[PDB]
């Protein structure tokens, strides 16, 4: 039946114009409902409006018409979102859709969607990050072994690389996968799991390469005394 | 006051029935609604219509094991013969003379494997970055299954919301959960308080640990 696909720029500076573009096959040639969705972290789905590309006139939510177009590119099946002055909240994941035309007991509903693209509003520049070491802890490991990790904090965009003594050591390594932050900064964590018995010989050093900022620290993690 | 409620989290294991329960505001109490599918990475799938006294509308390519039901203010999905492929967010949506209103969504995990739960580990700031007058906690939570946890902060016994910062969980290349969580205060906050305290809830159970600046 219908297939959607939304494309355009994951990223957008604050105040300044999101534009989206949806990509359809199979609609009618035309009486299409063409409509846009998005989702915020944290909250739920909201519509942001629609055209009908027969009449070719526009509904926007109320809150959002200021700011808001919707239009029609018949000749390559597509249309379009654009969305000025953009802050934070409009960070979300955004959808086109296709609304359908039954009015089965008085509702509405978005029969076809495409899979979503993210948007996030950031005014982050390249950044490289800071290196904080994580001393051992053998309160939450097994018998016999401590944790110990570097805090790679605030750098943008990604990614980092994370190493262990050279590459020498990589069993027991845990690297997570970072956090974005309200910031538009990421942070992450990498940890290894070694014998406890070793805290007072081994040296061990994290190798934390930024490649975007061109930034290498290589941070000394030392026990507590 | 139009709204529409839906709890936010829900899990069952594979070949168990789950009913979903979205509730209506009052003055929406005879309204119909729709129910959708959002499977991780995939287009939202809309699954069904429901009115007021429980007829629906069975949609072309949707499983029969999906249907619904309604009483009163209430509507409700019901999924039998849990497939792996049903864990997905599950959304109600309505129409008010030309507003959509949306339910926030039930994130439902369908267990496939056993339930594994989390192991914590909870580092206090770095004294290098308390001198650079930045202090982070950094609550590392892994080896879970299925994917949901929520993290609460605690200062001393008292909930802190501020500064926190959550992963979503990420697959390990076991098969389990990876999350992280970060707190940020300033030294002056870390070093006043008796202890800090990450706690992670796990289909029910919870794990909280907690670290002391004396220590």
């Amino acid at each position: 039946q219908v297939q959607l696909q939304e494309s355009g720029p994951g990223l957008v500076k604050p105040s300044e114009t999101l534009s989206l573009t949806c990509a359809v096959s199979g609609g009618s040639i035309s009486g299409n409902y063409w409509s846009w969705i998005r989702q915020s972290p944290g909250k739920g789905l909201e519509w942001i409006g629609h055209i009908n590309d027969y009449s070719g006139r526009t509904d926007y939510n109320p809150s959002l018409k200021s700011r808001v177009t919707i239009s029609t590119d018949t000749s390559t099946n597509q249309f379009f979102l654009t969305l000025s002055s953009v802050s934070a909240a409009d960070t979300a994941v955004y959808y086109c859709a296709r609304r359908d035309t039954d009015f089965w007991r008085g509702i509405y509903v978005f029969e076809f969607w495409g899979q979503g693209v993210l948007v996030t509003v950031s005014s982050a520049s390249t950044k490289g990050p800071s290196v904080f070491p994580l001393a051992p802890s053998s309160k939450s490991t097994s018998g016999g072994t401590a944790a110990l990790g570097c805090l790679v904090k605030d750098y943008f965009p990604e990614p980092v690389t994370v190493s262990w003594n050279s590459g020498a050591l990589t069993s027991g390594v845990h690297t997570f996968p970072a956090v974005l932050q309200s910031s538009g900064l990421y942070s992450l964590s990498s940890v290894v799991t070694v014998p406890s018995s070793s805290l007072g010989t081994q040296t061990y050093i994290c190798n934390v390469n930024h490649k975007p900022s061109n930034t290498k620290v290589d941070k000394r993690v030392e026990p507590k005394s | 006051q139009s709204v529409l409620t839906q709890s936010p989290s829900a899990s069952a294991s594979l070949g168990a029935s789950v009913k979903l329960t979205c509730t209506l505001s009052s003055g929406l109490r005879s309204y119909t609604i729709a129910w959708y599918q959002r499977q991780r990475g995939q287009a939202p799938r809309f699954l069904l219509r429901l009115d007021s006294v429980g007829s629906h509308t069975k949609v072309d390519g949707i499983p029969d094991r999906f249907s619904g039901s309604s009483s009163g203010t209430e509507r409700y999905l019901t999924i039998s013969n849990l497939q792996s492929e049903d864990e997905a967010d599950y959304f109600c949506q309505t129409w008010t003379t030309g507003i959509y209103i949306f339910g926030g969504g039930t994130r439902l995990s369908v267990l496939s494997q056993p339930k594994a739960s989390p192991t914590v580990t909870l580092f206090p700031p770095s004294s290098e970055e308390l001198q650079a007058n930045k202090a982070t906690l950094v609550c590392l939570i892994s080896d879970f299954y299925p994917g949901a946890v929520t993290v609460a902060w605690k200062a001393d016994s008292s909930p802190v919301k501020a500064g926190v910062e959550t992963t979503t969980p990420s697959k390990q290349s076991n098969n389990k959960y990876a999350a992280s969580s970060y707190l940020s205060l300033t030294p002056e906050q870390w070093k006043s308080h008796r202890s800090y305290s990450c706690q992670v809830t796990h289909e029910g159970s919870t794990v909280e640990k907690t670290v002391a600046p004396t220590e």
